[PDB]
DNA sequence: AAAAAAAAAAAAAAAAAAAAAAAAAAAAAAAAAAAAAAAAAAAAAAAAA
């Protein structure tokens, strides 16, 4: 945890990053519900199976 | 939902037995014959109409404007079936596709077999072999739409648009059936294309290839392969159809085959057609679905309205139309046929005429002069310039219009832009190459800029456009005559000044010109109150006030003047003296007035343009002498306001 | 796996309550009357205020700003039930029918940058300003094949999983009959919806000062597709989504959002006003019972907080009522636009003039000397820079298309704009080129004007030539031209100063209660709904402290409104009598020698000045709702066209 | 008549190969977008009698 100064420059658009994800299979189509994701600027690799 | 094998018979039994008395009433299968002539390969396109269609299957015309493609396609699988019981001789073989056709029909009956069934894959595409190629017209109980209101729930539906050709490609071969031959084997392999893009195929698929399981890698070729004329245009909304706050609408238009090379850019254009998806896949898209482009699957292109085109290779026409051009009077009925609704410029009207018909252009040893006639209204402020210049606009067949600075710069020379066939530059061409060989009426040429001023300079004696700057170096072929509308030096004529201090165009732009004429309004009760007179009628009825001659209808003007157009006439011998002498005495008395404009041999050039135009509106051979008197009573009257 | 719902509560509840919100027919059948006008003009979008839903259930309003989709697809079913039992044949003719949504959105109304991830699958409503349309696409639905080998016909649909999860199987074109035949497609046969994706972004009056501006992406589907163009000020309502990334393996949590439109609405002052049969009965009453003095009432009663300048003001009516445009067989036009010019001294209300006719006039386009140059007036021509080809931009004189542009301090306006705007100012058309596009744009507006003099005060003793600093082709098109001149007299000063001390001190009623101060911040704006597309009205205004009392009254802002709209559609046809009277006033207005020395002309009289006699005489008739130019239109253009065209030079 | 036999002959358990079925299963490359900056042409406003 840092503590630092500064004066801001830009500021991107407000966009959408989910913090909970469901995915469905193509073909039984079960579901695999509330996922949590990882926050900050880090992703997720979907289960292969 | 209905059966094509039915619907196959009906378009066969259509074509066989549908007749008409058009041959100057003589009963003529209509389409009977073009079998005949298209059978013998004397004809490429046959154009279906679909009124006659109507007269005997209403059914049917709903059928094809609600499917079109599916109709489009039976019409040349019946036309196909119908052409061997039409060919009445052998085909001379005037083309090289005409060789290949023939050697794979050739082939093909030599190890025929009858009886055995060949593979689907084994067999020639339809496409491959057909050499003519079937549009339809629409019905004229279809209203033409609105290029905005084409939408998806006109797709694949034959919808008619008309609007301003914006952008025209060039012709070039859009391949239609991909011919290979392979390394081992000496079958061909075809490859019809639908898609925008496709796959060149690696591996021969034909029966001996298969057998022997060779390699046999296919090697695509142009030579056996079928193209077409392809070319892509931009049509536009016409200015009266777009809503209130709006801009105008495009739509692509794909014209293949013959219906190439008939717009141009700058024509009015009224397509019949389907309008049709491509299937726009590829991208990194947004939105799941099956989105696609649109395009207008042209038929029937048909210039009407201000470039109609029938009307020229129709010259022959009604007895009447002899009569009135055999008048006397037809000069002047033909001058007040231009801008009725304007009261008055009889004499404005008359250059005008002049400026639209022109006078021949000469090409002796080597040294052009151009036939053009250049008119300026130099006038005061509200006496009708841009309304004749307007009107101007809509009569004239290749005319642009420009007002002081929306189509400045590139908008009246060319630009290098980037098109979409090739993804290479192309030249676009602006108000003076659209109006190639037309009019191009500049309002406010007073207030122009000084670049494009220079440019005019060079259009106007040298009628061509040279570019030389970074994307460009062409030289343009501007064979235009400048219609220019101007106000004097300090929007109003100012008689306490000199002639040319109002005029305010230095001496090489004002002999550019071969009538400027003046148009001052001095007020005047009598005058004023006829004016009034006339412009009230004109409001209150929307017409201008009758007359002893009715006004020709546009049409007529426009076909008088084409007619008028082929008619190069030579100035005689015995006219040379009188014209050298009326020039010598007008260069006389220039110099020997205080107030007059500069003169020159295109003065000359300007009298002897002129008294051809004159000569012309006639429908003489030669010139007399009383079209070089009223040549020279029009450059008189150029000046006249000045008294 | 394919399963079907035998039994969802929750949809038989929503279906019941949407179904039995729009019977409608024992509440006063307003959503019945929608129903059946909806089908009478072959729509299939039901625009449904959500107040009345909120009225009517509570706890369904709650649900359907809430779970859009569910609710809406709900709503939907119900719609078509509706339609159905109103009219089969309807019914069937179309598959879907939509529910769009209009009304109050207490904090499901947002602007671009307000809109954050709390409303994802909510009902909003969003205000902002087109900055890109794309081109309408047509989508498949339902594609038909045909397949010559077996004469089989098939069709492949296709759901619109536009913000669902989407598998590949969903999306595959049929090319191949089982048997490996080839398909071909029939187009005609198949169905194809349009698609159109809009960005809204933050309106730049509306979103802080010196941020960059915050934008959102917009689908439109059938029907609601052209509905905007760029630059325009709309009001988008729709659900909030957010879109499916393409099927990868590894995500990044980031979700592209989208509003998903469900009805499109422009600024409502453009809109077509709603007519209620008393409010035509009160039009036709005030014309027939006054008509001899209308056109004064109607005057006097424009800009109420100006005092005086009352030829000024009926001037202004006529620009506000507009001549006839004569459309001639040839092709040939005559606009039927007033031109007004106001020269004036510094602070004689013109620039009021000028903002009253823009808050009261429809499609009426502010502008400023320098704040628009040539481009930015009229059109422009910029090349897409992502598919190569020319685009056409709108500049201000085509977006007042049938409007007004209310140029102010017109005089320090460039030359070259002042030449821009010639061509517009009597043909009504902008005509733009460069090489590979040409068009000539329909900007058929009246342009009212204000300017200063040379020297900024007029000059008494000069002549309105060397004092107006403009041309006499610039000034012919301006076909009525106000000196507005600040006379120092007393008792002018008496009146003037009367009146507006009398306007700064009335409150409104009940708003204000003796010391408030309006200000809202930036909040307060997305508090409550926008007066800029929200959905009994008297004839005059009451007395009140705007007027001290007398013997004639003041026409209501909103009736007057009303009556003008209905006004302006009149096309009074000249008649034989006024086209006398209207001659022989032209012939006696050129010749000089009627006018007395000492008294310059302020413009020159040409045949525009004729035209605009014809113009404001047709006016001053659509005002008195005559159908015919009759002799008072006429004399009352003359007297205009009169005291407009001399002033008095002192010494 | 019963008393040893001496087979069927049924079961449980084994083998014992087949032949079919079942189970495992991310990282590397690309492209597009959006943003920058740069050469050129083009369009503005200060100069003066
Ligand atoms: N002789 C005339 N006959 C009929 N109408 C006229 C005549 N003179 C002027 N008008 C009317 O006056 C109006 C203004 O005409 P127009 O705009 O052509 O003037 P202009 O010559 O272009 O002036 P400027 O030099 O200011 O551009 C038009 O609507 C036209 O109908
Ligand atoms: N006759 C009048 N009646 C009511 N208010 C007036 C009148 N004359 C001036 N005012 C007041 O003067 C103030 C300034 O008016 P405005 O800004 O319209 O002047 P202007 O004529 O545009 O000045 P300039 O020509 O310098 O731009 C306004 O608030 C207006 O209320
Ligand atoms: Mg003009
Ligand atoms: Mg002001
Ligand atoms: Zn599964
Ligand atoms: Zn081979």
């Amino acid at each position: 945890l840092v503590k630092i100064p500064g004066i801001i420059i830009a500021a991107s658009a407000v966009r959408a990053k989910a913090t909970r994800i469901s995915i469905q299979c193509r073909s039984c189509r079960n579901t695999l519900t509330n996922i949590a994701m990882r926050p900050g600027l880090e992703g997720y690799a979907l289960p292969r199976k | 939902l209905k059966d094509y094998a039915l619907e196959k018979e009906k378009v066969k039994k259509f074509l066989q037995e549908f007749y008409q008395d058009d041959e100057l009433g003589k009963k003529q299968f209509k389409y009977g014959n073009q079998l005949v002539r298209l059978a013998h390969r004397e004809q490429v396109a046959l154009y279906v109409d679909l009124d006659d269609v109507a007269e005997d299957d209403p059914e049917l015309v709903d059928s094809i404007c609600e499917n079109a493609r599916r109709y489009a396609k039976l019409f040349a699988d019946a036309v196909q079936e119908l052409l061997p019981q039409y060919k009445e001789r052998e085909v001379v073989n005037k083309d090289v596709l005409d060789v290949y056709i023939e050697h794979r029909l050739m082939m093909e009956q030599r190890s025929r077999d009858p009886g055995m069934v060949r593979s689907p894959q084994n067999q020639y595409p339809a496409e491959l072999m057909r050499r003519f190629e079937l549009y339809f017209q629409g019905p004229s109980s279809n209203k033409p739409r609105v290029i905005r209101e084409v939408r998806a729930d006109s797709v694949g539906k034959l919808v008619t648009v008309r609007g301003i050709v914006t952008r025209v490609s060039e012709v070039k071969p859009k391949m239609v059936v991909a011919t290979y031959t392979c390394d081992q084997c000496g079958a061909e392999t075809y490859q019809p294309i639908q898609s925008p893009t496709f796959m060149p195929l690696i591996m021969c698929p034909s029966q001996e290839c298969q057998t022997n399981r060779s390699g046999g890698r296919l090697y695509l070729q142009t030579r056996g392969s079928r193209f077409i004329k392809f070319q892509e245009m931009k049509m536009q909304e016409h200015s009266d159809q777009v809503p209130v706050g709006n801009i105008p609408r495009s739509i692509t238009v794909l014209v293949e085959g013959e219906n190439t090379r008939i717009a141009q850019p700058g024509d009015h254009v009224s397509v019949t057609g389907i309008f049709l998806p491509i299937l726009r896949t590829g991208f990194r898209q947004v939105v799941q679905g099956l989105l696609s482009e649109t395009y207008l699957e042209a038929h029937r292109i048909v210039k009407m309205n201000k470039s109609e085109d029938d009307e020229s290779g129709a010259g022959e026409l009604t007895r009447e139309e002899l009569r009135q051009i055999a008048e006397e009077d037809f000069y002047e009925k033909l001058a007040a046929s231009i801008a009725p609704e304007i009261y008055g410029h009889e004499d404005v009207k008359k250059a005008l005429l002049l400026l639209l018909v022109g006078g021949v252009d000469q090409s002796p040893r080597g040294m052009k002069i151009r036939g053009n006639i250049n008119i300026c209204l130099m006038g005061d402020p509200g006496v009708a310039k841009s309304q004749l210049l307007s009107y101007i606009d809509r009569l004239a067949p290749r005319s642009q219009y420009t007002t002081g600075r929306g189509s400045s710069g590139v908008g009246l020379t060319a630009a290098v832009l980037r098109d979409s066939v090739s993804g290479e530059l192309t030249l676009e061409g602006g108000a003076l190459v659209l109006a190639d060989q037309g009019v191009c009426c500049i309002d406010e040429f007073d207030k122009m800029a000084e670049a494009d001023r220079t440019a005019i300079h060079e259009v106007m004696e040298q009628q061509t456009i040279s570019i030389a700057k970074a994307g460009i170096l062409t030289t343009l072929n501007a064979r235009c005559s400048i219609l220019a509308a101007a106000n004097p030096a300090y929007g109003r004529y100012n008689p306490r000044r000199s002639l040319e201090q109002n005029i305010q165009l230095p001496a090489a732009l004002l002999s550019r010109f071969d009538l400027l004429w003046l148009i001052q309004d001095r007020p005047d009760r009598d005058n004023d109150l006829r004016l009034a007179q006339h412009i009230t009628y004109v409001h209150q009825h929307s017409r201008q006030p009758p007359s002893q001659f009715e006004p020709l209808d546009m049409k007529l003007m426009r076909r008088y003047i084409a007619m008028c157009r082929e008619k190069q006439p030579m100035v005689p011998e015995s006219l040379a003296d009188y014209i050298t002498a009326a020039y010598v005495e007008m260069r006389r008395e220039a110099w020997a007035s205080k107030d007059a404009t500069y003169t020159s041999a295109r003065t000359l050039l300007a009298i002897l343009r002129l008294s051809t135009a004159l000569a012309r509106l006639r429908m003489v051979d030669v010139v007399e002498k009383e079209d070089v008197n009223e040549a020279i009573r029009l450059m008189e009257m150029s000046k006249d306001s000045l008294l | 796996a394919g399963t079907v719902v035998l039994d969802d509560v929750e949809l038989r509840e929503a279906q019941r309550d949407y179904l039995d919100f729009l019977d409608d027919e024992e509440d006063q059948g307003i959503y019945q009357s929608k129903v059946r006008e909806l089908i009478s003009d072959n729509q299939y979008r039901l625009i449904v205020n959500v107040n009345d839903l909120r009225r009517k259930n509570e706890k369904r309003a709650n649900r359907l700003l809430n779970n859009a989709f569910e609710e809406l697809v709900a709503f939907q079913r119900a719609l078509k039930d509706f339609v159905a039992s109103i009219d089969a044949t309807y019914a069937k003719q179309y598959e879907e029918f939509y529910v769009g949504l209009e009304g109050s959105f207490g904090s499901k109304h947002v602007s671009p940058r307000t809109l954050t991830s709390c409303f994802l699958s909510c009902v909003v409503c969003v205000e902002g300003i087109v900055t890109k349309c794309s081109l309408v696409r047509p989508k498949v639905v339902r594609s038909v094949h045909y397949c010559p080998a077996t004469k089989k016909t098939i069709e492949r649909r296709y759901s619109d999983l536009t913000t669902l999860v989407a598998f590949p199987s969903s999306s595959v074109y049929p090319t191949k009959d089982e048997e490996n035949n080839p398909l071909e497609t029939e187009y005609g046969l198949s169905v194809y919806k349009d698609h159109q994706t809009i960005t809204i972004q933050e309106m730049p009056e509306k979103a802080p000062a010196g941020q960059l501006p915050r934008s959102v992406d917009v689908i439109l589907d059938d029907d609601l597709v052209d509905k905007a163009k760029p630059g325009d000020r709309v009001q988008v309502v729709g659900t909030y989504r957010c879109l499916p990334g393409k099927k990868g393996g590894y995500t990044s949590g980031t979700f592209r959002t989208v509003l998903i439109a469900c009805n499109v609405k422009q600024m409502s002052k453009d809109a077509q006003p709603s007519f209620s049969a008393e409010d035509i009965a009160k039009i036709k009453k005030f014309s027939k019972t006054r008509s001899k003095d209308i056109f004064d009432q109607l005057a006097k009663s424009l800009a109420p907080s100006i005092h005086g300048h009352d030829y000024v003001k009926k001037a202004i009516l006529c620009l506000l009522l507009g001549g006839v445009e004569r459309d001639l067989e040839n092709g040939s036009h005559i606009r039927g636009d007033i031109n007004i010019l106001l020269i004036g001294d510094p602070s004689v209300a013109k620039s009021q003039l000028l903002r009253y006719v823009l808050c009261t006039a429809p499609r009426a386009i502010p502008t400023t000397g320098r704040g628009s140059s040539g481009v930015g007036l009229t059109a422009a021509v910029t090349t897409d820079q992502e598919t190569g080809e020319r685009r056409l931009e709108a500049g201000a004189m085509v977006l007042a298309d049938r409007g007004v542009v209310c140029i102010d301090e017109f005089d320090k306006m460039s030359d070259m704009d002042r030449t821009a705007i010639h061509e517009v100012m009597e043909q009504g058309r902008v005509t733009i080129a460069k090489a590979g596009i040409h068009a000539r744009l329909n900007a058929r507006c009246s342009v009212l004007a204000a300017a200063n003099p040379v020297y900024g005060r007029y000059d008494q003793y000069k002549t309105p030539m060397e004092n107006i600093g403009l041309q006499d082709s610039l000034l012919s098109r301006f076909d009525l031209l106000f000196i507005m001149l600040d006379q120092m007299d007393p008792e002018q000063d008496r009146e003037i100063s009367d009146h507006v001390l009398r306007m700064h001190r009335y409150r409104a009623p009940g708003e204000q209660d003796g010391d408030a101060m309006p200000l809202g911040s930036a909040v307060d704006i997305l508090a409550t709904d926008d007066p800029n597309f929200s959905q009994i009205y008297e004839k005059h205004d009451n007395l009140l402290h705007g007027t001290k009392k007398k013997k004639e009254k003041m026409v209501s802002a909103a009736f007057m409104k009303k009556y003008i709209h209905v006004a302006k559609i009149i096309k009074p046809v000249l008649t034989q009598e006024s086209a006398t009277y209207i001659a022989e006033e032209y012939s006696r207005l050129r010749s000089q020698d009627s006018m007395s020395s000492d008294t310059a002309r302020t413009s020159p009289v040409t045949a525009r000045t004729l035209e605009t006699l014809i113009r404001l005489a047709t006016a001053h008739a659509k005002a008195r709702m005559s159908k015919t130019v009759d002799l008072q239109d006429a004399e009352e253009a003359v007297e205009l066209v009169q005291y407009a065209y001399f002033k008095k030079v002192l010494e």
